[PDB]
Formats: C-alpha cells, structure tokens, sequence
C-alpha cells in the first residue's frame, strides 16, 4: 500500500496522498475502416416463396446505413 | 503537480482513478502555486488566500 | 402487443445570435475565472 | 471575477485555434513544430501561439 | 473563414469570435407508437420435438416487455 490519508483538525479537512498521475494534454486520432462481407442474393425458390430472408436482411442493413448517411452534414 | 505549479481539477468527472494511478483531463484545470498546500494546515495562511 | 414512447425534441428561443468562447491563463498572479461560452 | 495569487505560477491552456503560454519564473517553456522542431522559446509573459 | 481568435495580453485570455447560435428555451414532445408484427405459433412437429423456437422466441420478448412494465410507476 502506497496511498494514505492525513487529517488536519486545523481546517477540518482530509488529504489523500500517494497518487501517481497522467494529465491528458492532447489527442491522438486514428482512422479505422471496415468492409462489408456482402451477400449476393441466391436465385432459386425456398419452402415458402413469399419469404426472401436475404433481401429483407439486406434492406434491414441498407436502410440502417441510409439512416446514418443522413446524420453527417 | 504540474511543472513547477499545481493543477487543480475541481469536477469529479474529469478525473479517473485506478489503483494508485490517476488520469485527469486538463481541459478545464486550474493552475495554482505550491502554496495552496499550506491552506490545509492554516486557513489564514498569509501566503495564499484560501 | 404494442409499445409507445415519448420523444422529446428541443426548441430554440433565439437563433443566429453571435457567440464567443473565452479561455484564460495566468498573468504575473491573475487568472480570469469566467471561462466559457458567451451568447 | 479573477483568481489571484501571491506567487509565481506557470502553465498552458490550449485554445480553439492555438494555445496560450503562461511562462513565468524559473520555468522553461518553448513551442515546437512537427517539421521544424523548436521554433520559439518564451520569455516571461503571456504569449499566444 | 468566420471563426477567428483575438488574444489579449492585457488579461491573458483568448476569445473565439464568430459563432451563430441556438438557445434552447423549451421542449417539443411527440408521442410515437409502434405495433408488434406478431407471429402465430405453427402447430406441427419439427426435426426435434423438444425444441420450440417460435415459443421460446416469444417468451424471450414477452419477458423483456414484462421487465419494462415494472419500471413505470
């Protein structure tokens, strides 16, 4: 144990001594990019023709990406 | 302790504590003389107006 | 079977006012302490 | 409203478009550039870079 | 460029002039509702009868909704 406490009755206060510091004086930036492992619709029919998981799952994404493209200006 | 002087971070948000190691943001810190340390011992220390 | 939430947007009272921001540093020893944004 | 002090103090405060150098006392302040290295030492005063 | 800096050695302070503003003086509320596209359990047996995806997937939801219904008071 490094850290200790002193109590001063003169001022009725207590100090907590024994800390080492790091004072932030600037920023370091980095540009991370990432790519989409894209799915190509597979053409053929499933058990239920009225169900296109792959298309909807992309429109779920596409439309999400679109909603973010609207926040930058 | 900054170089020579004393930095004072008054909001509890801007200072992170881990173990025995503090990380503070200097964005809004105050810079005081090392003589503020004499305020803890005497409130009417004539070398600094506490 | 149905969820309902209240969104809360901000309304501005005044706009296109000129603003400014004050940083201050020791002067030897003075230190201005009215630091921040003025509008 | 100002904050006063009977002793020499030294620090810096980085502004929106630069910085402020309070160089006072026996302290040693300077301003480096990434390409040119140190391009200015500071005498005792409030300078803006 | 609009934004500029003025430096005063008199006060050892720096102004950043040249900002246009918006001061929030109130709130604008809106009541958004949304409905659940509900699934009806399909009664018949799958490869493993001990697995009721459709049921468990509703109870996963139901129980979330319930845990929220306990936060309003």
């Amino acid at each position: 144990q490094n850290i200790t406490e002193e109590f001063y009755q003169s001022t009725c206060s207590a100090v907590s001594k024994g800390y080492l510091s790091a004072l932030r004086t600037g920023w370091y930036t980095s540009v991370i990019t990432i790519e989409l492992s894209n799915i190509k619709e597979n053409k053929c029919n499933g058990t239920d023709a009225k169900v296109k998981l792959i298309k909807q799952e992309l429109d779920k994404y596409k439309n999400a990406v679109t909603e973010l493209q609207l926040l930058m200006q | 302790d900054n170089a020579g002087s004393v930095s004072f971070f008054p909001q509890a948000e801007t200072c992170k504590v881990q173990s025995n190691r503090v990380f503070c943001d200097t964005m809004n810190s105050l810079t005081l003389p090392s003589e503020v340390n004499l305020c803890n011992v005497d409130i009417f220390n004539p070398k600094y107006d506490c | 079977e149905v969820l309902a939430y209240v969104v809360q947007l901000p309304l501005y009272g005044v706009i296109d006012t000129p603003c400014w921001k004050l940083h201050t540093s020791p002067l030897c020893c003075l230190t201005r302490t009215d630091r921040g944004w003025y509008c | 409203k100002i904050m006063t002090s009977k002793t020499d103090v030294s620090s810096s405060v980085i502004t929106s478009l630069g910085a402020i150098v309070s160089c006072y006392g026996k302290t040693k302040c300077t301003a480096s550039n990434k390409n040119r290295g140190i391009i200015k030492t500071f005498s005792n005063g409030c300078d803006y870079v």
